[PDB]
Protein backbone atom coordinates (compact mmCIF):
# COMPACT_ATOMS: atom_id res chain seq x y z
CA UNK A 1 0.00 0.00 0.00
CA UNK A 2 3.00 2.32 0.97
CA UNK A 3 6.76 1.89 -0.25
CA UNK A 4 8.29 3.82 2.55
CA UNK A 5 7.61 2.79 6.26
CA UNK A 6 6.88 5.15 9.27
CA UNK A 7 5.30 4.60 12.52
CA UNK A 8 1.18 5.04 12.46
CA UNK A 9 1.84 7.67 15.85
CA UNK A 10 3.88 9.25 18.18
CA UNK A 11 3.40 11.43 20.91
CA UNK A 12 5.35 14.09 22.81
CA UNK A 13 5.06 16.28 26.02
CA UNK A 14 5.76 20.26 25.28
CA UNK A 15 9.09 21.26 25.14
CA UNK A 16 10.32 17.51 24.53
CA UNK A 17 11.76 15.47 21.39
CA UNK A 18 10.87 13.40 19.18
CA UNK A 19 11.88 11.12 16.13
CA UNK A 20 9.95 10.21 13.39
CA UNK A 21 11.47 6.80 11.53
CA UNK A 22 11.38 6.66 7.67
CA UNK A 23 12.27 3.31 5.86
CA UNK A 24 12.90 2.22 2.58
CA UNK A 25 14.78 0.35 0.04
CA UNK A 26 18.19 0.33 -1.83
CA UNK A 27 15.57 1.18 -4.62
CA UNK A 28 14.29 4.18 -3.40
CA UNK A 29 15.86 6.61 -0.43
CA UNK A 30 19.37 4.10 -0.92
CA UNK A 31 19.29 5.82 -4.26
CA UNK A 32 17.59 9.04 -3.78
CA UNK A 33 17.10 12.14 -1.65
CA UNK A 34 14.06 11.91 1.20
CA UNK A 35 11.23 14.92 1.57
CA UNK A 36 8.96 15.31 4.35
CA UNK A 37 6.13 17.02 4.71
CA UNK A 38 3.45 18.20 7.32
CA UNK A 39 0.19 18.27 6.89
CA UNK A 40 -2.04 20.07 9.84
CA UNK A 41 -5.40 19.32 9.33
CA UNK A 42 -7.94 20.27 6.73
CA UNK A 43 -4.40 21.35 4.95
CA UNK A 44 -2.48 20.38 1.97
CA UNK A 45 0.84 19.25 2.60
CA UNK A 46 3.28 21.42 3.54
CA UNK A 47 7.56 20.91 2.18
CA UNK A 48 8.86 20.62 5.61
CA UNK A 49 12.46 19.60 4.94
CA UNK A 50 14.17 18.83 1.59
CA UNK A 51 17.15 16.65 0.18
CA UNK A 52 17.23 14.71 3.69
CA UNK A 53 18.15 18.12 5.74
CA UNK A 54 17.69 20.94 4.26
CA UNK A 55 14.52 24.02 5.62
CA UNK A 56 12.33 26.04 3.06
CA UNK A 57 11.73 29.23 4.29
CA UNK A 58 9.98 29.91 7.36
CA UNK A 59 10.83 26.45 8.92
CA UNK A 60 11.87 26.20 12.43
CA UNK A 61 15.33 24.58 13.27
CA UNK A 62 13.78 22.67 15.83
CA UNK A 63 12.84 20.83 12.49
CA UNK A 64 16.31 18.98 11.13
CA UNK A 65 16.33 15.95 8.65
CA UNK A 66 18.96 13.21 8.42
CA UNK A 67 19.27 10.07 5.55
CA UNK A 68 21.40 6.43 6.21
CA UNK A 69 21.68 3.72 3.89
CA UNK A 70 18.07 3.37 3.53
CA UNK A 71 16.37 5.06 5.58
CA UNK A 72 15.65 8.62 6.39
CA UNK A 73 14.58 10.50 9.74
CA UNK A 74 12.92 13.56 11.53
CA UNK A 75 13.61 15.08 14.13
CA UNK A 76 11.66 17.75 16.36
CA UNK A 77 13.16 19.30 19.48
CA UNK A 78 11.00 21.92 21.76
CA UNK A 79 7.58 20.28 20.75
CA UNK A 80 4.92 22.96 20.52
CA UNK A 81 1.36 22.39 20.20
CA UNK A 82 1.68 23.89 16.78
CA UNK A 83 3.66 20.68 15.69
CA UNK A 84 0.11 18.77 15.92
CA UNK A 85 -0.43 17.01 12.88
CA UNK A 86 0.67 14.06 10.17
CA UNK A 87 4.34 14.11 8.62
CA UNK A 88 4.88 12.35 5.36
CA UNK A 89 8.23 10.95 4.02
CA UNK A 90 8.72 10.92 0.29
CA UNK A 91 11.35 9.94 -2.28
CA UNK A 92 11.32 8.30 -5.76
CA UNK A 93 12.03 4.69 -6.70
CA UNK A 94 14.06 3.52 -9.47
CA UNK A 95 12.24 -0.18 -9.33
CA UNK A 96 8.96 1.21 -9.70
CA UNK A 97 9.60 4.15 -11.50
CA UNK A 98 7.87 6.32 -9.41
CA UNK A 99 7.34 8.99 -6.62
CA UNK A 100 6.62 7.05 -3.42
CA UNK A 101 5.30 8.46 -0.09
CA UNK A 102 5.56 7.32 3.72
CA UNK A 103 2.10 6.00 4.93
CA UNK A 104 2.31 8.58 7.53
CA UNK A 105 3.33 9.55 11.55
CA UNK A 106 0.32 10.86 13.22
CA UNK A 107 2.24 13.47 15.88
CA UNK A 108 0.19 13.99 18.74
CA UNK A 109 1.20 16.79 21.53
CA UNK A 110 0.70 16.66 25.04
CA UNK A 111 -1.00 19.95 25.96
CA UNK A 112 -3.79 19.28 28.15
CA UNK A 113 -4.38 17.53 31.42
CA UNK A 114 -5.36 14.02 30.94
CA UNK A 115 -9.50 13.75 31.54
CA UNK A 116 -11.67 11.13 32.04
CA UNK A 117 -14.88 10.91 29.26
CA UNK A 118 -18.29 12.34 30.48
CA UNK A 119 -20.35 9.34 29.21
CA UNK A 120 -24.27 9.88 27.96
CA UNK A 121 -26.07 7.20 27.38
CA UNK A 122 -29.61 7.47 25.21
CA UNK A 123 -32.46 5.15 24.98
CA UNK A 124 -34.47 4.46 21.50
CA UNK A 125 -36.73 7.37 20.93
CA UNK A 126 -40.95 6.31 20.80
CA UNK A 127 -40.70 7.87 17.00
CA UNK A 128 -37.63 5.24 16.06
CA UNK A 129 -39.11 2.48 17.54
CA UNK A 130 -42.77 3.11 15.69
CA UNK A 131 -40.31 2.80 12.74
CA UNK A 132 -39.51 -0.24 13.77
CA UNK A 133 -36.20 0.75 14.33
CA UNK A 134 -33.62 0.96 17.24
CA UNK A 135 -30.59 3.43 18.03
CA UNK A 136 -29.11 3.83 21.11
CA UNK A 137 -26.76 6.49 21.12
CA UNK A 138 -23.73 7.03 23.06
CA UNK A 139 -21.94 10.22 23.56
CA UNK A 140 -18.70 10.77 24.79
CA UNK A 141 -16.47 13.81 25.79
CA UNK A 142 -13.87 16.36 27.43
CA UNK A 143 -11.34 13.14 27.60
CA UNK A 144 -7.68 14.05 27.10
CA UNK A 145 -5.68 12.64 24.66
CA UNK A 146 -8.00 11.67 22.20
CA UNK A 147 -7.98 7.85 22.17
CA UNK A 148 -10.82 5.77 23.29
CA UNK A 149 -12.16 2.56 23.08
CA UNK A 150 -16.25 1.44 23.36
CA UNK A 151 -17.25 -1.43 24.39
CA UNK A 152 -20.83 -2.50 24.34
CA UNK A 153 -23.06 -5.39 26.20
CA UNK A 154 -26.44 -6.64 25.61
CA UNK A 155 -26.87 -7.28 29.81
CA UNK A 156 -23.78 -8.41 30.39
CA UNK A 157 -23.34 -10.10 27.30
CA UNK A 158 -20.72 -8.13 25.06
CA UNK A 159 -22.32 -6.79 21.55
CA UNK A 160 -20.09 -6.34 18.33
CA UNK A 161 -22.98 -6.25 15.82
CA UNK A 162 -23.96 -3.12 14.68
CA UNK A 163 -21.87 -0.85 16.49
CA UNK A 164 -20.52 2.26 15.03
CA UNK A 165 -17.90 4.54 16.68
CA UNK A 166 -16.92 7.78 15.35
CA UNK A 167 -12.91 8.67 15.68
CA UNK A 168 -12.13 11.08 18.18
CA UNK A 169 -12.60 14.63 16.91
CA UNK A 170 -11.25 18.18 18.87
CA UNK A 171 -14.26 20.01 20.48
CA UNK A 172 -13.62 23.73 20.89
CA UNK A 173 -12.30 23.23 24.76
CA UNK A 174 -9.45 21.89 23.22
CA UNK A 175 -10.32 18.10 24.72
CA UNK A 176 -12.17 15.66 22.52
CA UNK A 177 -15.14 14.25 21.87
CA UNK A 178 -16.75 10.73 20.28
CA UNK A 179 -20.03 9.20 20.22
CA UNK A 180 -20.54 5.42 19.07
CA UNK A 181 -24.31 4.22 18.02
CA UNK A 182 -25.64 0.36 18.71
CA UNK A 183 -28.08 -0.10 15.94
CA UNK A 184 -31.07 -2.68 17.23
CA UNK A 185 -34.21 -4.70 16.30
CA UNK A 186 -36.82 -3.13 18.63
CA UNK A 187 -37.34 -6.46 19.39
CA UNK A 188 -33.49 -6.90 20.81
CA UNK A 189 -34.28 -3.67 22.91
CA UNK A 190 -37.43 -4.36 24.26
CA UNK A 191 -35.79 -8.38 24.82
CA UNK A 192 -33.19 -7.74 27.45
CA UNK A 193 -32.93 -5.79 31.25
CA UNK A 194 -30.51 -3.52 29.98
CA UNK A 195 -27.68 -1.97 27.45
CA UNK A 196 -24.73 -0.86 28.46
CA UNK A 197 -21.98 1.74 26.79
CA UNK A 198 -18.46 1.37 28.14
CA UNK A 199 -15.62 3.70 27.56
CA UNK A 200 -12.02 2.83 28.14
CA UNK A 201 -9.65 5.74 28.56
CA UNK A 202 -5.98 5.27 29.88
CA UNK A 203 -6.88 1.70 31.42
CA UNK A 204 -9.69 3.43 32.69
CA UNK A 205 -13.50 2.47 32.17
CA UNK A 206 -16.30 4.68 32.71
CA UNK A 207 -19.88 3.04 31.75
CA UNK A 208 -23.27 3.80 31.34
CA UNK A 209 -26.06 1.69 31.00
CA UNK A 210 -30.19 1.97 29.91
CA UNK A 211 -32.86 -0.24 29.93
CA UNK A 212 -36.46 -0.04 28.08
CA UNK B 1 3.21 34.60 -5.65
CA UNK B 2 2.77 30.88 -7.37
CA UNK B 3 -0.95 29.63 -7.16
CA UNK B 4 -2.61 26.12 -7.87
CA UNK B 5 -6.05 26.96 -7.64
CA UNK B 6 -8.29 23.94 -7.80
CA UNK B 7 -11.58 22.53 -8.41
CA UNK B 8 -13.86 19.61 -9.10
CA UNK B 9 -15.34 18.73 -5.98
CA UNK B 10 -18.23 16.16 -5.84
CA UNK B 11 -19.93 13.49 -4.95
CA UNK B 12 -20.23 10.28 -7.49
CA UNK B 13 -21.68 6.92 -8.20
CA UNK B 14 -19.28 4.28 -8.50
CA UNK B 15 -19.29 3.12 -12.13
CA UNK B 16 -19.02 6.99 -13.42
CA UNK B 17 -15.96 9.75 -14.24
CA UNK B 18 -14.44 12.23 -12.46
CA UNK B 19 -12.78 15.41 -13.75
CA UNK B 20 -10.80 17.58 -11.85
CA UNK B 21 -9.09 21.07 -12.48
CA UNK B 22 -5.85 22.73 -11.41
CA UNK B 23 -5.49 26.45 -12.82
CA UNK B 24 -1.66 27.65 -12.41
CA UNK B 25 -0.83 31.10 -12.23
CA UNK B 26 2.57 32.99 -10.84
CA UNK B 27 4.87 30.93 -13.18
CA UNK B 28 4.96 29.59 -17.08
CA UNK B 29 2.80 26.91 -16.52
CA UNK B 30 4.93 25.08 -19.67
CA UNK B 31 7.88 24.93 -17.64
CA UNK B 32 7.27 22.91 -14.85
CA UNK B 33 5.89 19.33 -15.03
CA UNK B 34 2.12 18.93 -12.90
CA UNK B 35 1.39 16.06 -10.65
CA UNK B 36 -1.27 14.87 -8.88
CA UNK B 37 -1.52 13.18 -5.25
CA UNK B 38 -4.45 11.51 -3.81
CA UNK B 39 -5.37 11.28 0.05
CA UNK B 40 -8.28 9.08 1.08
CA UNK B 41 -9.68 10.34 4.17
CA UNK B 42 -7.73 9.41 6.99
CA UNK B 43 -5.09 7.75 5.04
CA UNK B 44 -1.98 8.74 3.75
CA UNK B 45 -0.67 10.05 0.62
CA UNK B 46 -0.66 8.33 -3.26
CA UNK B 47 0.99 9.59 -6.24
CA UNK B 48 -0.81 9.19 -9.07
CA UNK B 49 0.92 10.56 -11.68
CA UNK B 50 2.56 13.22 -13.87
CA UNK B 51 2.17 15.58 -16.90
CA UNK B 52 4.75 17.50 -19.33
CA UNK B 53 2.35 20.78 -19.74
CA UNK B 54 4.40 21.49 -23.19
CA UNK B 55 4.18 18.42 -25.01
CA UNK B 56 0.77 16.52 -23.08
CA UNK B 57 2.54 13.95 -22.12
CA UNK B 58 2.72 11.74 -19.51
CA UNK B 59 3.34 9.09 -16.95
CA UNK B 60 0.76 7.43 -14.66
CA UNK B 61 1.32 5.69 -11.48
CA UNK B 62 0.97 1.68 -12.02
CA UNK B 63 -2.28 1.67 -9.56
CA UNK B 64 -4.27 3.75 -11.86
CA UNK B 65 -2.92 3.34 -15.76
CA UNK B 66 -5.92 1.47 -17.29
CA UNK B 67 -8.19 4.35 -15.37
CA UNK B 68 -6.42 7.88 -15.70
CA UNK B 69 -6.29 10.48 -18.48
CA UNK B 70 -3.89 13.33 -17.28
CA UNK B 71 -4.58 16.71 -19.85
CA UNK B 72 -3.64 20.05 -20.24
CA UNK B 73 -5.41 23.40 -21.41
CA UNK B 74 -1.61 25.45 -22.16
CA UNK B 75 -4.18 28.63 -22.92
CA UNK B 76 -6.03 28.30 -19.58
CA UNK B 77 -2.75 27.21 -17.72
CA UNK B 78 -5.14 24.35 -16.51
CA UNK B 79 -4.29 20.96 -15.85
CA UNK B 80 -6.99 17.87 -15.58
CA UNK B 81 -7.07 14.57 -13.95
CA UNK B 82 -9.75 12.11 -14.99
CA UNK B 83 -10.36 9.04 -13.03
CA UNK B 84 -13.18 6.51 -14.38
CA UNK B 85 -14.43 3.61 -13.28
CA UNK B 86 -15.00 4.99 -10.24
CA UNK B 87 -15.11 2.60 -6.57
CA UNK B 88 -15.83 3.72 -2.79
CA UNK B 89 -12.32 3.37 -2.64
CA UNK B 90 -11.65 6.46 -4.63
CA UNK B 91 -12.90 8.69 -2.14
CA UNK B 92 -9.95 11.10 -1.77
CA UNK B 93 -8.67 14.19 -1.62
CA UNK B 94 -7.52 15.21 -5.19
CA UNK B 95 -4.31 17.09 -5.53
CA UNK B 96 -2.38 18.91 -7.69
CA UNK B 97 1.35 19.61 -7.07
CA UNK B 98 4.03 21.68 -9.00
CA UNK B 99 7.03 18.97 -9.82
CA UNK B 100 10.54 20.12 -11.19
CA UNK B 101 11.77 22.21 -14.16
CA UNK B 102 10.45 20.37 -17.89
CA UNK B 103 13.65 21.21 -19.33
CA UNK B 104 16.01 20.28 -16.60
CA UNK B 105 17.75 17.35 -16.74
CA UNK B 106 18.01 17.31 -13.06
CA UNK B 107 15.16 18.27 -11.63
CA UNK B 108 14.03 18.75 -8.31
CA UNK B 109 11.50 16.34 -7.12
CA UNK B 110 9.75 17.14 -3.56
CA UNK B 111 6.41 19.00 -3.74
CA UNK B 112 6.74 22.84 -2.48
CA UNK B 113 3.78 24.14 -4.22
CA UNK B 114 0.01 22.43 -3.92
CA UNK B 115 -2.88 23.02 -4.91
CA UNK B 116 -6.17 23.67 -2.42
CA UNK B 117 -6.98 19.51 -2.74
CA UNK B 118 -10.57 18.42 -4.21
CA UNK B 119 -13.01 16.46 -2.46
CA UNK B 120 -14.33 13.67 -4.86
CA UNK B 121 -16.86 11.38 -2.72
CA UNK B 122 -17.78 7.86 -4.38
CA UNK B 123 -20.50 6.12 -2.89
CA UNK B 124 -23.32 3.98 -4.61
CA UNK B 125 -25.76 5.60 -1.99
CA UNK B 126 -28.93 8.37 -3.26
CA UNK B 127 -29.26 11.66 -1.85
CA UNK B 128 -31.61 11.09 1.30
CA UNK B 129 -32.97 13.65 4.21
CA UNK B 130 -32.53 12.70 7.53
CA UNK B 131 -35.04 10.94 10.41
CA UNK B 132 -35.11 13.10 13.37
CA UNK B 133 -35.62 11.58 16.79
CA UNK B 134 -35.52 13.15 20.13
CA UNK B 135 -33.17 12.17 22.90
CA UNK B 136 -35.01 12.95 26.00
CA UNK B 137 -33.01 13.85 29.19
CA UNK B 138 -31.28 11.00 31.03
CA UNK B 139 -31.40 12.71 34.14
CA UNK B 140 -29.06 10.37 35.46
CA UNK B 141 -26.19 10.64 33.31
CA UNK B 142 -25.15 14.21 33.79
CA UNK B 143 -23.33 13.71 37.21
CA UNK B 144 -23.94 17.35 39.05
CA UNK B 145 -26.74 18.41 36.43
CA UNK B 146 -28.68 20.04 34.60
CA UNK B 147 -29.22 17.44 32.46
CA UNK B 148 -28.59 16.36 28.79
CA UNK B 149 -31.26 16.27 26.18
CA UNK B 150 -31.14 16.21 21.97
CA UNK B 151 -31.34 15.73 18.57
CA UNK B 152 -30.71 12.79 16.85
CA UNK B 153 -30.01 12.96 13.08
CA UNK B 154 -30.45 9.05 11.33
CA UNK B 155 -29.68 7.98 8.07
CA UNK B 156 -28.99 10.69 5.81
CA UNK B 157 -26.94 11.23 2.65
CA UNK B 158 -24.87 12.80 1.48
CA UNK B 159 -22.84 15.65 4.08
CA UNK B 160 -23.38 17.83 4.87
CA UNK B 161 -26.34 18.99 7.68
CA UNK B 162 -26.59 21.48 10.27
CA UNK B 163 -28.16 21.70 13.79
CA UNK B 164 -29.30 24.36 15.66
CA UNK B 165 -31.96 24.82 18.81
CA UNK B 166 -34.45 27.39 19.20
CA UNK B 167 -33.67 28.25 15.97
CA UNK B 168 -30.38 29.37 17.39
CA UNK B 169 -31.69 31.58 20.11
CA UNK B 170 -29.85 28.85 22.21
CA UNK B 171 -26.41 28.10 21.38
CA UNK B 172 -24.88 27.79 25.31
CA UNK B 173 -24.19 23.63 26.29
CA UNK B 174 -24.62 23.04 22.66
CA UNK B 175 -22.85 19.86 21.18
CA UNK B 176 -23.40 19.07 18.01
CA UNK B 177 -21.31 15.50 17.25
CA UNK B 178 -19.57 14.63 14.51
CA UNK B 179 -21.15 12.22 12.01
CA UNK B 180 -20.92 8.72 11.57
CA UNK B 181 -20.98 6.54 8.12
CA UNK B 182 -23.08 3.25 8.23
CA UNK B 183 -22.96 0.16 6.43
CA UNK B 184 -26.30 1.42 4.81
CA UNK B 185 -23.78 4.26 3.05
CA UNK B 186 -25.76 6.53 5.18
CA UNK B 187 -24.66 9.19 7.76
CA UNK B 188 -26.17 10.13 11.18
CA UNK B 189 -25.19 12.99 13.70
CA UNK B 190 -26.53 13.24 17.59
CA UNK B 191 -26.75 17.14 19.11
CA UNK B 192 -27.45 17.66 22.58
CA UNK B 193 -27.67 20.69 24.45
CA UNK B 194 -26.79 20.42 28.76
CA UNK B 195 -29.58 22.07 30.62
CA UNK B 196 -31.00 23.09 34.07
CA UNK B 197 -33.08 20.33 35.12
CA UNK B 198 -36.11 22.77 36.52
CA UNK B 199 -35.98 24.28 32.97
CA UNK B 200 -37.26 21.53 31.84
CA UNK B 201 -41.01 21.57 31.38
CA UNK B 202 -41.05 26.03 31.20
CA UNK B 203 -40.36 26.26 27.37
CA UNK B 204 -38.69 24.42 25.81
CA UNK B 205 -36.23 22.77 23.20
CA UNK B 206 -36.85 22.78 19.40
CA UNK B 207 -33.82 21.27 17.49
CA UNK B 208 -33.40 22.69 13.49
CA UNK B 209 -31.82 20.44 10.91
CA UNK B 210 -31.07 21.47 7.75
CA UNK B 211 -29.84 18.54 5.59
CA UNK B 212 -29.35 21.51 2.16
CA UNK B 213 -28.66 18.18 -0.39
CA UNK B 214 -32.23 17.27 0.12
CA UNK B 215 -33.92 19.99 0.41
CA UNK B 216 -35.05 19.11 4.15
CA UNK B 217 -35.59 21.23 7.35
CA UNK B 218 -36.73 19.72 10.20
CA UNK B 219 -38.19 21.24 13.23
CA UNK B 220 -38.50 18.40 15.91
CA UNK B 221 -39.92 19.50 19.57
CA UNK B 222 -37.93 17.71 22.17
CA UNK B 223 -40.57 16.87 25.08
CA UNK B 224 -38.92 15.55 28.72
Amino acid sequence: QSVLTQPPSVSGAPGQKVTISCTGSSSNIGGYDVHWYQQLPGMAPKLLIYDNNERPSGISDRFSGSKSATSASLAITGLQTEDEADYYCQSYDSSLNAWVFGGGTRLTVLGQPKAAPSVTLFPPSSEELQANKATLVCLISDFYPGAVTVAWKADSSPVKAGVETTTPSKQSNNKYAASSYLSLTPEQWKSHRSYSCQVTHEGSTVEKTVAP
Amino acid sequence: EVQLVQSGAEVKKPGSSVKVSCKASGYTFTDYYMHWVRQAPGQGLEWMGQINPKTGGTNYAQKFQGRVTMTRDTSTSTAYMELSSLRSEDTAIYYCARGGQRLLLLRNYYFYYWGQGVLVTVSSASTKGPSVFPLAPSSKSTSGGTAALGCLVKDYFPEPVTVSWNSGALTSGVHTFPAVLQSSGLYSLSSVVTVPSSSLGTQTYICNVNHKPSNTKVDKRVEP
